């Protein structure tokens, strides 16, 4: 992924938005015959879980608990997931040396049920002012709804029968003189240890203070499970209810799991001329593709192209065996050895075909990138099928032409 | 005061001109691009053309919509939230106040005067809200001199030059005996 | 119905959370750190290409809806705070991005100073927003703002940063670590914005009226020898590890002064207050001079709120408002929640009224008919 | 190199045996208790202590040049012993890191000159970026990336990590052969 510069070499997707990404980040949709991106894609929400303490919490509990963790505490001063002490517990970092004892909280007898958060300050005047205009809203829905039913009636404000306990909250008090800023600020040396950065300041909102010592450590935050659903296509891929501790997928779907995958095996040289090879693996057990088409003239977004790859080569039918094959196990006549293209074909192995592209770098400064179509026989199995009960050729026969972007290093 | 409304929907096409100095440029940007649509309401849903004005240091700044519904609040005084009748009103009110008689007549010679009717389709702007306020089948005819922004003063130059303003004007030495009232009772 | 999602976003940081809370949930820089850029983009940035500006907002929205918020934005409604006079094309892109990517119910775009006034109780007050770009003031009066006596400087965060960076390279004083404890000036030719805001906020405070009114004169010498008060002492700044930045003590109480200062013009952050009061009508004067509401970050910094409300009572006595505003009472409101954290108060608790907030906000279904965002332009 | 991995050779000094590759350069001081059961590469310089250890390794584990696997002491009030650490299935240690790791997830890519502390566990399908500090008894998820001298959640990896990491650890492997 990133090892291998996976970006480098990108895929085209159609659409409204057209998007030039990675072939492990995009995703295949099945429903229909077009791979989309991350971006194209909606996002849902699953499952909420702590990075610490691998606890799949639900969707209700973290409403109650504002998406956080009540065992586990990132410490404020830095910011990594603190850990229980004892001598009689006190919480402490590993990379920085802050402990709870520091800023003045006392050592609990129980581990983790002993410690809390102070409660907000203005937490009671809250919910006086939600409960006052609560009341003051439901009137004007009332009065709303009234002369809402009055139009639709259009009767003209006609007088059949007669028209027409109360919540008052006192507004705050103003102050003659705010206190002043204090006399030990003027002629004192400031220790930046004491006061606390802008970063852990804001990560403490709800009563950000200036001193370390007010400071408290707060909750660690939750992580979230993320589920692709698409625009026209409803599932697309989702992930298991104990994605703690698991790297299963519930429904595998990727478009290096579909699309045949283009890597560049050599890079030649960028000195105005060069011949370089590529090669493309299919991931399908049995399939036929070709790389025939040169991206046409000026059409399907060739702005980037900045060389002219030939790629004139037909169609050769590559298949992948789920195995563990040995070095040259067997030599297939039809496959392999009929059409031997030593000048286009460069290597044959399992699940593999390497190709010679007639590149034509330095047309531009330097940053040479090629434009060229690759076309793949998808079996979609859109129509009901169990284990392919139905013969599927039209599916087959369905020719999906891929605008890939393939990036030379220069 | 459109100089002023120019600048805070200037603020909302997304361009500051915070500074006192920079609000003589706003005064420039209006004199130079603001147009009376006849229809405001068309303008608004019609996509503007969004045509560049060149700043003193080189900068260009896109007006956009900004540059036709800034002088409409002359019109419009109650769009902002400023409490006035407006102009089409003003003159109108000032007709219909009069004695009957003279309705039509006043009606009938109407001079625009000023830098605040130069405008571009200012004229025809205010001959359709006239219209709409006064009463049906009489003839308006709003007359504005090509020399608006000076009209005031040659209006004086003429008046100066008559040999009845050497009665009309107060002497040094008459303010010094008659009082203070000599200048207020002479003004007429 | 589900608790609506309140979001603000500014030039510096956007605040975020639920509807019926005490104060915002996350609360972070507003950038993104794309692939190749070494420093993070600004997210909001006015006057530059729609398409440019639609794919920052729909990263950041996406950060805010999953990394700091765990809740799926198809499923309840937004209160999106922003300030009055905020540029027409940046509102209309932020609601396009929510309605058309994300396929929001429906977006509340509510006005950051009457959200303000809601946290108090109070139906009537002034209120200054001291933010990064600009300090705006704008009365409300009984629901209904004022948009006639508006006002705003260039005089916040930004106006300020700018004003330390410049400070600290004439007295420049670094020990980098390499034969540099000798004063080193100017050896980074500029220095980057997150260090200048936490020397800022941890370093400088707002001096006193009588104190600061000396440091005007001083640093003028206006026909005077030596005329200033005595310094607080030098605080050194750690840069980059082993470069350690020698703070002087004039920088801390001398960069607010830009604020405060006059400049002939009679444009400070205090005059803005008068200069909106006296414009206002004659009968509201009393009432909104009583109920003053001091909201953004910027003056959160020690010592600003007295220092306001001193050099207002000092300019109240000036000749140019002796005549309007002299036997008038200025008291300052001390809202609930922090000074930065007030306009997000408002919208939380404007999103606790599901039955309003239902009627007012403007439904998808709605803008994808029309294509046309209610605002205080005509329509 | 553009999706393709490069030709890395070899010279005659290597300790090949059962498909496990071992740099004789590379000490392993403590050859008892540590453990290769698959085909796993260990580049010269590279450290893997017997300090009270069973340091079970990959099918295609792969540990480049100058980087250590040491166990961590678990700081026990009973008894204080160096805990065990068992690295996971198609695990890529980067050049010059450091690794004082407790459970090792399968299927990582850890970064270049990357500290990781003491009693840290890592679960499947993770990567840590080069130049970053995880400290002591920290735990990072399932596709995530953990980078900065804190050593925090940076972001996501892409969701073809299992399927991936596979091709990345055994073409390295085929692809380093002797000269
Ligand atoms: N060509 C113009 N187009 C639009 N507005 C103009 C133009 N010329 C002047 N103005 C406006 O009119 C003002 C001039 O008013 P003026 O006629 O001098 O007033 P007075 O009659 O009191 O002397 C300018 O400040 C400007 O706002
Ligand atoms: N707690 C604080 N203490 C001191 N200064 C602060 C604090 N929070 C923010 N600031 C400063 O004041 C500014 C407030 O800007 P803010 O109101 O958050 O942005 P916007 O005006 O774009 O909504 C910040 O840019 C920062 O420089
Ligand atoms: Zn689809
Ligand atoms: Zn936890
Ligand atoms: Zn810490």
């Amino acid at each position: 992924a990133s090892l291998l510069q996976s970006e480098r070499v990108l895929y085209l997707v159609q659409g409204e938005k057209k998007v030039r990404a990675p072939l492990s980040q995009l995703y295949f949709c099945r429903y229909c015959s077009e791979l989309r991106s991350l971006e194209c894609v909606s996002h849902e929400v699953d499952s909420h879980y702590c990075p610490s303490c691998l606890e799949n919490m639900p969707s209700a509990e973290a409403k109650l608990k504002k998406n956080r963790c009540a065992n586990c505490f990132d410490c404020p001063g830095c910011m990594h997931t603190l850990s229980t002490r004892a001598t009689a517990y006190y919480l402490a970092c590993g990379f920085c040396r802050w402990t709870s004892r520091d800023v003045g909280m006392a050592d609990k007898s129980v581990a983790s049920g002993g410690w809390q958060e102070p409660d907000h300050p203005h937490t009671q005047r809250m919910n006086k002012l939600i409960e006052y205009y609560q009341q003051l809203a439901q009137k004007e829905k009332v009065e709303r709804d009234r002369k809402k039913l009055a139009r639709r009636r259009n009767y003209m404000p006609l007088a059949f029968s007669q028209h027409t306990k109360e919540i008052k909250i006192e507004p705050a008090q103003a102050v003659d003189e705010v206190e002043p800023l204090p006399e030990d600020y003027y002629t004192r040396p400031v220790n930046l240890t004491e006061v606390t950065t802008l970063q852990q300041r804001l990560l403490q909102p709800d009563f950000q203070p200036i001193c370390a010592s007010q400071l408290y450590p707060r909750h660690k935050h939750l992580l979230i499970k993320r589920s692709l659903r698409c625009r026209q296509c409803e599932h697309n891929l989702s992930k298991p209810e104990f994605n703690p501790t698991s790297i299963k997928f519930k429904i595998q779907l990727v478009a290096v799991n579909y699309i045949p995958e283009v890597r560049i095996m050599s890079i030649p040289n960028l000195r105005y001329m060069k011949e370089s090879q590529v090669l493309l693996t299919l991931t399908n057990p049995v399939e036929n593709l070709t790389h025939v088409t040169l991206l046409e003239c000026e059409e399907g977004d060739p702005d980037d192209t900045n060389s002219t790859a030939k790629v004139s080569v037909p169609p050769t039918e590559l298949v992948l065996a789920g195995k563990d094959a040995a070095a040259e196990y067997d030599e297939l006549a039809e496959p392999q050895d009929f059409p031997d293209d030593p000048d286009v074909v460069a290597f044959r192995k399992a699940n593999k075909v390497g190709v010679f592209i007639k590149v034509t770098p330095q047309r531009e400064e330097g940053d040479v990138t090629v434009c060229f179509k690759l076309k793949h026989d998808f079996k979609n199995l859109a129509a009901p099928i169990r284990p392919v009960e139905e013969a599927d050729p039209g599916a087959e026969v369905s020719w999906l032409t891929q605008h890939v972007e393939l990036s030379l290093g220069p | 005061d459109v100089s002023r409304f120019l600048r805070l929907y200037l603020r909302k096409e997304g361009y500051d001109f915070h500074s006192s100095s920079e609000f003589e440029i706003v005064k420039a940007i209006k004199e130079r691009a603001c147009y009376l649509s006849i229809n405001p309401q068309k303008d608004e849903t019609l996509e503007t053309e969004k045509a560049q004005y060149y700043l003193p240091d080189g900068s260009t700044i896109e007006i956009g919509p900004s540059r036709f519904r800034a002088p409409e609040l002359l019109f419009r005084p109650d769009l902002i939230g400023e409490e006035s009748e407006g102009i089409h009103e003003v003159l109108v009110f000032a007709i219909q106040k009069s004695d009957m008689d003279l309705r039509r007549t006043l009606f009938s010679n109407i001079v625009l005067s000023g830098g605040s009717t130069l405008f571009k389709g200012f004229g025809d702007r205010l001959l359709s809200e006239v219209k709409k306020l006064a009463p049906k089948d009489v003839k308006i005819r709003i007359s504005a001199p090509q020399e608006r922004l000076y009209s005031t003063w040659i209006g004086g130059s003429i008046l100066a030059s008559l040999d009845t303003f050497k009665k009309m004007w107060v002497s040094k030495k008459e303010y010094e005996e008659d009082g203070a009232r000599s200048i207020h009772r002479k003004t007429f | 119905e589900k608790t609506a999602v309140v979001i603000d976003l500014g030039e510096a940081f956007t605040k975020c959370g639920f509807a019926g809370e005490t104060g915002p949930r996350c609360i972070i820089p507003s950038v993104i750190k794309k692939a190749g850029m070494p420093k993070p983009i600004k997210v909001v940035q006015y006057n530059i290409n729609t398409e440019e500006l639609y794919s920052y907002l729909k990263e950041f929205i996406h950060i805010l809806y999953f990394r700091h918020l765990l809740v799926n934005p198809r499923d309840r409604r937004v209160v999106v705070i922003e300030s009055v006079l905020c540029p027409s094309h940046f509102r209309e892109t932020l609601t396009r991005v929510l309605f058309k990517y994300f396929e929001v119910p429906s977006v509340l775009l509510a006005p950051s100073h009457l959200m303000a006034l809601l946290t108090l109780g109070i139906n009537s007050a002034m209120v200054l927003d001291c933010g990064y770009r600009e300090s705006l003031v704008l009365p409300i009066y009984e629901g209904i703002p004022v948009l006639n006596c508006w006002g705003a400087l260039p005089l916040g965060g930004k106006a300020l940063h700018k004003e330390l960076e410049t400070q600290l390279l004439e007295q420049c004083t670094v020990d980098t670590g390499a034969a540099k404890e000798q004063s080193l000036p100017s050896v980074m030719g500029s220095i980057p914005e997150g260090v200048l805001e936490d020397i800022k906020v941890r370093t400088c405070f707002v001096s006193d009226l009588t104190r600061g009114l000396k440091i005007q004169a001083a640093k003028f010498n206006i026909d005077g020898n030596t005329e200033r008060p005595s310094p607080p002492p030098n605080v050194d700044y750690p840069l980059d590890g082993e470069k350690i930045l020698h703070v002087l003590g004039s920088i801390r109480d001398s960069v607010v002064e830009i604020l405060f200062e006059q400049d002939n013009e009679e444009k400070s952050v205090a005059t803005l207050i008068l200069d909106s009061l006296m414009q206002c009508p004659i009968d509201t004067r009393k009432q909104l001079a009583e109920n003053l509401v001091i909201i953004g970050g910027t003056s959160m910094l020690p010592g600003f709120l007295h220092r306001l409300l001193a050099e207002i009572r000092y300019l109240v006595e000036k000749p140019k408002y002796k005549k309007t505003l002299g036997t008038k009472t200025f008291r300052i409101h001390t809202p609930p929640a922090k000074a930065n954290c007030v306009a997000w108060l408002g919208g939380a608790i404007f999103g606790a009224l599901q039955d309003i907030l239902g009627s007012r906000s403007v439904s998808k279904e709605y803008y994808n008919q029309t294509g046309r965002i209610p605002d205080w332009c005509s329509l | 190199m553009e999706l393709g991995e490069l030709l890395y050779n070899k010279s005659e000094y290597i300790e090949t045996a059962s498909g496990n590759k071992v740099s004789r350069q590379s000490v392993l001081c403590g050859s008892q208790n540590i453990v290769l059961n698959g085909k796993t590469i260990v580049m010269n310089d590279c450290i893997i202590r017997g300090d009270l250890a069973n340091v079970r390794v990959g099918r295609h584990c792969v540990v480049k040049s100058r980087s250590v696997i040491r166990p961590p002491f678990k700081k026990f009030s009973k008894g204080v012993a160096f805990f065990p650490l068992h690295i996971g299935d198609h695990v890529f240690i980067e050049e010059d890191c450091v690794v004082n790791a407790a459970q090792i997830g399968s299927y990582v890519h850890v970064g270049k000159n990357c500290v990781i502390g003491r009693r840290c566990v890592l679960k499947d399908c993770c990567k840590i970026l080069d130049n970053t500090v995880l400290p002591p008894e920290t735990v990072v998820p399932p596709f995530t990336v953990f980078s900065g001298c804190p050593g925090l959640f940076s972001g996501e990896l892409p969701e073809c990590t299992q399927e991936l990491m596979i091709d990345v650890t055994k073409s390295y492997y085929q692809k380093f052969l002797p000269l």
